[PDB]
RNA sequence: UCGACCAGGA
């Protein structure tokens, strides 16, 4: 439900890289491992942020008003 | 040249790689310390909302909001709100953002930290501007709009430490090691048949020496010689992260120091 | 709770410095107790672990289906691959003085739940207040103010 | 996602839960105890569909 | 929601029990701890 | 599945193969061929617990179908096809599980009750329950901010859509003795 | 403030019974047959294999709190390597003219059994035990 | 809820000094200072270096709870050696030593080319 | 509420945050734990009545309980776990750190105790500084396997005058034992005495071990690789065992003990050479395991965990049981669909030959499954029974 | 092969297909 | 049995229990919410009476 | 402001 702003554990901010994480995925198609160290994610604190979140977002813009 | 010595390995925008020779573990480590919490940036920590026709809440949107990186170069050329004398704010201890967002496309519409503005005046000081390390120099995606999903908040950025909130934290990780070899024997190694060969040997290896088996301990072996790397999320350039690390550790020693004269 | 029948609530809450950091600058954001495992036989937990730290490496989803032919051993092999001990475990410094501590640290991420039971939903005292019409003694539960 | 399923009375989402019963027309015999003046019974459990 | 949906309900030899029946019909860890233990089943 | 001694080229073999399993995936990608399909074609069956009592079943299909004339230790103590008599093979042997039980990584690796526990934890877990939850006028709903989905995963969450409304977040967790707290 | 025992060993076997950092060591008198020692030596900051002419000592003095350095110009009564501090817990009459006496130096324990330093031996705490060489 | 304010970490009350400097009954020469509203951060730093310090006898401190933001120091010297004095040198060596360090580390950065 | 101790007087100490935040010694006598346990606080009105609680009801009272005529609170987990650390020969601490250690004592005499060791480097023992917590004129002897008043193994107990002579410090001293530590100093020093004594060991104790650390990972789990074999040929001897003892049963040879059918008498070998199996291939384990085993260190201070435990996780899980009996069949003369009927086999009548750590065959995970919701059954049938029993 | 013998990994196909066709809910609706 | 062998009682509360290391055996960390609602009725005794005025 | 069911906590 949308990228978090900063990883949780160490607070390196991945709320710029999800638009170009999910681009690395589909255009580059890369496979999420290489694409994540590709944003720079070293840690897997960040790691798991990235690779792990569901943007539920997306599904709560297809209701209306 | 002078006590605790330094040699810079590795350095970027965002990144320092240096080695610490000539000091204690307990100064090594204050300086750690001082550089997670003690640093002063500046951050989003009051949201007036005027509409929200998102799908998201709110307080969401202003926690998410703080976490956002700012400018903070000339910080130490702004007081702190509560050390002001203007009831709640002004330009002298803080710096307004104000952001407005409406989806006038059909495609979804996304509000990034490049769509905050400054409306306050800055007096000539680099602060408030927020930090957008994006390749394509957008920068943090707030929050997504539909149709008329409209979003108008105002934003009082203030100085403050990371020991009052985590959103004034300047530095992302600082990664810390000492004694690659075990030499100082500070860890007894777990292991199953050979500790040496079951461990993996850290890049720190190869800036010491291994220790040569028929070689006896030494008891009188003591830890100086500290390989670190200072991460900057953006606010503060990193060599900053470090050098006002060691200034506001300094400065915190002096109070003590400065408080036993009124005594 | 983890997925495992490992419930706690929070002791303390500590901030990222006081905190014991691997020499790579990551940190725990939940400390669970070794005590915990023995008696319990919750060996999944750790299995979970192991696995999860690959998983957030590899950047490749973490099977823990039941019935299968994925092994610790199996895993550790991934691990080492990684540059970490095979076995999840790390070294940590200590939060306060920076001192390397003597044992080394089971370390990784494990999926944790936030449950219902939040304490000031529960923190209740009563000294003197509404009584029962009947029986004239207090009246019941939090939620009309009882004893 | 809403799987359904239930039902929405006087706007509250209520679900019936399954039933566990005996089987009916079904033949059955059983030991009585120790103190009774029958020592075996065969019940049948008769009933329309 | 998923598990109130396929939810069993038992009222009333030793019910209680996870019968060796129960395989593949009924789930062998999802019951009540106590009081309705092995009552209320789970498909 | 039903089992076939009813096998020409052979032994005794599953009437399923993999032109089936193939002529499924078609249908899959295609998002002809349904579960009905392989029900009408009569290679899947209904069987009660009282028909239960007149088979066999075979756990694993091809771990419990050929024969014989080093080993990798790892892996855990098996059995035998010593049976001839094969008139079914179980799917999956993870589908004894429910909803609940099966959200948890490796049950196999737990002592029984533990699991149990986790069978009841898991619906007092907060997340997403919904995604219209913002236009339902429930009393109380508790919501997790940033839901992850899990790394340590079934392959039976996927038909449970847990990975797309989760239970909690994938913590840093370090099994020490800190300060005693 | 004086000298309690001397005496010059020598090592039978040193055992480490699941220690890292500590070993058991048995000696035996070169000066007398009756004089046998058992002594936990941390083989840490003193390594010792087995047949080693070790010069072992015990002495009363050089009762208040510890002061650390200084001794640059303190009488470092330490002519010796190795130099411990304990305790006397047991007075041992292991028959005839043969005494045991044992010592511990905060878990590190020690037993010298023999005859002569009957009277220079006391159950008083107060004993540092010197190894040189 | 119960919660206390974050700013209580090191932001002082209405009357409540950085230093509380009280002489220890126990031992000669002693004394026990409170520091208010500081951590390891300050106490592991300050004990380190009186250390170093010959004249110091017994230098040790604690953080008795970690609800609140401060720590008790015990200081033992040499008898003349005010502890107070000792703890005045101490900082003054960890400045200077601070001071080094920024000075050392300024240089070699402009030393590189990234 | 089923104790003397279920309520006990304390003092107050008001703090931030919204729980009760209470000594962790004091955990045993309440049996509660920390997750989500809730407490009830009931403050007196009258000035007598509050004498009432402190002079009676006092937690400090409470410590030696006369229903067992011993100490019902001892030191529990972590400072349980960390005391036999701190304790054994090997551990050695330097000067820097043993002043914090002394300044962590609150009694402490204001004296920095003479160093065990002084030749190159001034260290102490972890035995001497815990002695600073120990109160003068306290006298304990133990002895336990060979403890020989040279203990070589570090066994049994011996303090003197409030000082450890020789030995580890676990559960048989510092624990809630009938000879141990707490019951001395509550009979010989009083019960104020020792509710401080286990603060004092609790602030050395905990602080040492925030310092040295203590952790349990699955390799704490994982038995060497020919130890692994020997397990695995051990099931395999007891299970060719069974077969026997079945097949010659099957050929009518058998005689049955008293009071038992040759079905009876026959189906108590299977249980016995299977159990006899677990047990032992157990034992392989830890002996297999090294001092290192975290998971062996929690048993060895007595903190948390068994052999049973260990036995389970890395050797095997063995036998199940439902009614007493190994699991029957429930259909006919098969426990499952997936065996043929009249099998007696240590498979069949659900005997888990695989461990924790290697995993579970899904049948063996079904009749582990039977056997553990009769431990659930029995804890809620059986409590209400007990709890009558007791009104 | 159109007749060569299923895999265990199969298994999930026919399981796939099995929900897609059925729900979870299936037995309460029909 | 209900009413007469027990009762609900008043000067009472009820909260999530935290184990603390930091405190003595023989205390009870009481959340300041709690401290702030229970009460003790103190009488004005010369003694108190200039404490007890700084209560009130 | 009354008490019944259901669902939960240790
Ligand atoms: N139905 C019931 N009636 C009375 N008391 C109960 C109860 N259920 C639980 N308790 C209380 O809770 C105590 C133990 O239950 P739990 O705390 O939930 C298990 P645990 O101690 O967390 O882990 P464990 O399962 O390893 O023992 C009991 O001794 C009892 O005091
Ligand atoms: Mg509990
Ligand atoms: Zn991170
Ligand atoms: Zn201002």
């Amino acid at each position: 439900m949308i990228v978090p702003v900063r990883c949780f554990s160490c607070g390196k901010v991945v709320g710029d890289k999800w638009e170009s994480y999910l681009n690395l995925l589909q255009e580059d198609e890369l496979d999420e491992g290489t694409a994540l160290s590709r944003l720079g994610l070293k840690r897997y604190c960040c790691r798991r942020m990235i690779l792990t979140h569901v943007d539920l977002i997306e599904k709560f813009l297809r209701y209306n008003p | 040249e002078e006590g605790p010595q330094v040699k810079i390995r590795e350095a970027s925008k965002d990144n320092v790689d240096f080695i610490l020779s000539n000091v204690d573990l307990a100064m090594a480590n204050s300086l750690r310390r001082v550089m997670i919490a003690e640093i002063p940036t500046l951050a989003i920590d009051s949201v007036e909302v005027e509409t929200n026709t998102t799908v998201l809440a709110d307080e969401f949107i202003a926690h998410r909001l703080g976490l956002i990186p700012l400018q903070s170069m000339d910080i130490e050329q702004l007081e702190y709100s509560r050390d002001c004398f203007c009831e709640d704010h002004c330009d002298k201890c803080s710096v307004v953002l104000t952001l407005q967002a409406f989806g006038e496309s059909e495609s979804t519409t996304n509000v990034y930290s490049k769509d905050l503005v400054i409306v306050s005046n800055l007096m000539g000081r680099n602060i408030g501007h927020p930090i957008i390390q994006d390749k394509e120099g957008n920068g943090v995606l707030i929050c997504k709009l539909r149709k008329g999903q409209e979003l108008k908040l105002t934003c009082v950025a203030k100085k403050g430490i990371a020991k009052e909130h985590a959103k004034w934290g300047p530095a992302a990780a600082i990664e810390f090691e000492y004694d690659p070899w075990n030499k100082l024997k500070h860890t007894d190694y777990w292991y199953e048949q050979d500790s040496a060969k079951e461990w993996p040997q850290s890049k720190n290896c190869e800036y010491e020496d291994p220790p040569n088996e028929g070689d006896p301990f030494d008891y009188k072996a003591q830890a100086d010689t500290f390989y670190m790397n200072v991460e900057s999320v953006g606010s503060i350039p990193v060599d900053q992260v470090v050098v006002r690390g060691i200034d506001t550790l300094q400065k915190k020693v002096a109070s003590i120091l400065l408080a036993l004269t009124q005594m | 709770a983890s997925r495992h029948g490992q419930k706690g609530t929070i002791g303390i809450t500590y901030r990222r410095e006081d905190m014991p950091f691997t020499a790579e600058g990551i940190v725990p954001d939940l400390i669970i107790n070794p005590h915990a495992i023995p008696s319990r036989m919750t060996v999944a937990h750790l299995i979970e672990c192991l696995l999860s730290k690959v998983a957030a490496l590899s950047g490749n989803e973490g099977d823990a289906s039941p019935f299968t032919d994925i092994t610790v051993e199996g895993i550790s092999k991934l691990l080492r691959e990684h540059g970490y001990q095979s076995r999840g475990f790390e070294v940590m410094y200590n939060g306060h003085t920076g001192k390397k501590l003597m044992a080394q640290i089971f370390f990784g991420p494990t999926y944790y739940q936030r449950l219902r039971h939040m304490v000031d939903d529960k923190i209740h005292a009563r000294a003197r207040g509404p009584m029962q019409v009947l029986t004239r003694q207090p009246v019941e539960g939090r939620s009309r103010d009882g004893g | 996602f809403d799987m359904g399923g239930y039902f929405i009375i006087n706007g509250s989402e209520k679900v019936l839960i399954a039933q566990e019963r005996s089987a009916g027309n079904i033949v059955q015999v059983f030991k009585k105890a120790a103190p009774s003046p029958i020592s075996h019974v065969a019940e049948i459990r008769s009933a329309l569909e | 929601t998923l598990s109130h949906l396929r939810r069993t309900n038992t009222p009333i030899a030793k019910p209680r029990q996870l019968h060796n029946t129960h395989w593949g019909l009924v789930c062998p860890a999802e019951t009540p701890e106590g009081q309705a233990c092995g009552l209320v089943k789970n498909l | 599945f039903i089992v076939e001694d009813d096998e020409s080229l052979g032994h005794k073999e599953l009437k399923v193969r993999k032109g089936h399993i193939a002529k499924l995936m078609a249908t899959e990608y295609q998002d002809e061929y349904t579960w009905s399909s392989l029900l009408n074609e009569g290679l899947v069956e209904y069987i009660d617990a009282e028909e239960e009592e007149s088979i066999l079943i075979a756990m694993q299909p091809e771990d419990l179908e050929p024969a014989e004339a080093d080993v990798d230790p790892a892996k855990r103590i098996r059995v035998s096809h010593h049976a001839t008599t094969f008139t079914h093979c179980e799917i999956h042997p993870s589908m004894i599980l429910g909803v609940a039980a099966s959200i948890i990584p490796f049950p196999d690796h737990n002592q029984s009750p533990r699991n149990t526990y986790q069978s009841a934890m898991g619906k007092q877990a907060m997340g997403v329950f919904l995604t219209n939850y913002n236009v339902r006028m429930d009393t109380m709903a508790n919501i997790l901010y940033y839901p992850q989905k899990p790394l340590g995963t079934t392959r039976a969450m996927e038909y449970l859509k847990f990975r797309e409304l989760p239970a909690g977040q994938n913590a840093i967790v370090a099994i020490a003795c800190y300060s005693g707290y | 403030s004086n000298t309690l025992f001397d005496d010059i060993f020598q090592v039978s076997e040193v055992d480490p019974g699941r220690y890292n950092k500590v070993c058991r060591i048995e000696a035996a008198s070169t000066t007398q047959d009756q004089c046998k020692l058992t002594l936990d030596i941390n083989v840490e900051l003193f390594p010792v294999a087995a047949q080693d002419s070790l010069t072992v000592t015990i002495a009363s003095s050089l009762t208040r709190s510890w002061r650390p350095p200084q001794a640059g110009d303190r009488s470092l009564a330490d002519d010796y390597d190795y130099v411990m501090y304990g305790t006397a817990y047991k007075f041992e009459e292991v028959s005839k003219d043969l005494i045991a006496v044992y010592y511990s130096f905060g878990g590190l324990l020690m037993r010298l059994e023999g005859n002569y330093r009957n009277l220079n031996n006391l159950k008083q705490e107060n004993a540092y035990l010197l190894i040189r060489r | 809820m119960n919660a206390p304010d974050r700013f209580e970490l090191f932001l002082l009350g209405e009357g409540e000094s950085k230093l509380k400097i009280d002489p220890d009954t126990k031992a000669p020469n002693a004394v026990v200072i409170t520091f208010e509203k500081e951590d390891h951060t300050l106490g592991n730093l300050i004990r380190a270096e009186l250390l170093n310090d010959r004249k110091v006898l017994f230098a040790a401190y604690k953080v008795e709870h970690p609800f609140f933001a401060r720590f008790k120091l015990r200081i033992q010297t040499t008898e003349g050696y005010d502890p107070k004095d000792a703890l005045k040198n101490a900082c003054n060596s960890i400045i200077n030593k601070l001071g080094a360090l920024k000075t050392n580390f300024e240089t070699e950065w402009n030393l590189q080319t990234l | 509420s089923l104790h003397k101790m279920s309520m006990m007087a304390h003092r107050v100490k008001v703090i931030p945050y919204s729980t009760f935040r209470l000594n962790l010694s004091v955990t045993s006598p309440y049996n509660a734990d920390f997750d989500g346990d809730e407490m009830n606080l009931h403050v007196p009105q009258s000035e007598e009545t509050r004498a009432e609680l402190s002079q009676l009801c006092a937690v400090p009272l409470q410590i030696v309980s006369p229903q067992s005529n011993k100490p019902c609170m001892g030191i529990v987990q972590d400072t349980l776990c960390g005391i036999r650390k701190l304790t054994l020969r090997d551990t050695f601490i330097e000067l820097d750190q043993v002043l914090n250690m002394l300044y962590w004592v609150p009694d402490w005499d204001g004296v920095i105790p003479t160093p065990a060791i002084i030749k190159p480097k001034p260290l102490w023992s972890g035995k001497q500084i815990l002695s600073v917590a120990i109160p003068n004129g306290i006298h304990l002897q133990r002895f336990d396997e060979g403890t020989t008043l040279l203990s070589p193994k570090d066994n049994g107990m011996l303090i003197i005058d409030g000082q450890i002579i020789f030995g580890v410090v676990e559960k048989k001293t510092v624990g809630s034992s009938n000879g141990g530590l707490i019951h001395v100093v509550t009979r010989e020093k009083g019960p104020q005495v020792c509710a401080k004594l286990f603060g004092n060991i609790q602030k050395v104790v905990n602080f040492w071990l925030l310092h040295n650390g203590f952790s349990t990972g699955i390799g704490d789990t994982i038995a060497d690789g020919p130890t692994m074999r020997e397990i695995t040929e051990t099931i395999a001897e007891a299970k060719k065992k069974v077969l026997d003892v079945t097949k010659e049963a099957q050929a009518n040879l058998l005689t049955a003990k008293h009071g038992m059918t040759l079905r009876e008498s026959f189906e108590d070998n299977v249980v016995r050479f299977l159990n006899e199996a677990r047990d032992k291939a157990g034992r392989l384990a830890e002996v297999n395991l090294k001092d290192l085993n975290n998971v062996k260190q929690m048993v060895m201070a007595g903190s948390k965990g068994s052999f049973i435990n260990i036995a389970q996780m890395s050797a095997c899980v063995g036998q199940q049981s439902v009614e007493g009996k190994r699991i029957a069949f429930g259909f006919v003369d098969r426990t499952l669909p997936h065996f043929s009927k009249d099998d007696y086999s240590p498979e069949s009548k659900g005997f888990v030959e695989n461990s924790y750590l290697r995993g579970l065959t899904p049948q063996e995970f079904f009749f582990h499954a039977m056997g553990g919701r009769e431990g659930l059954i029995d804890t809620a049938v059986k409590t209400a029974e007990t709890g009558y029993i007791q009104r | 092969d159109e007749s060569a013998p299923i895999t265990a990994e199969d298994s999930w196909a026919v399981i796939s297909a099995f929900f897609r066709e059925k729900g979870l809910v299936s037995q309460q609706l029909d | 049995r209900g009413n007469l062998m027990g009762k609900r009682v008043d000067f009472s509360a009820r909260t999530v229990i935290s184990g603390d290391p930091n405190l003595e055996l023989d205390q009870v960390g009481v959340p300041k919410s709690i401290a702030k609602t229970l009460t003790y009725p103190e009488v004005v005794t010369p003694y108190n009476i200039d404490r007890l005025t700084q209560l009130v």
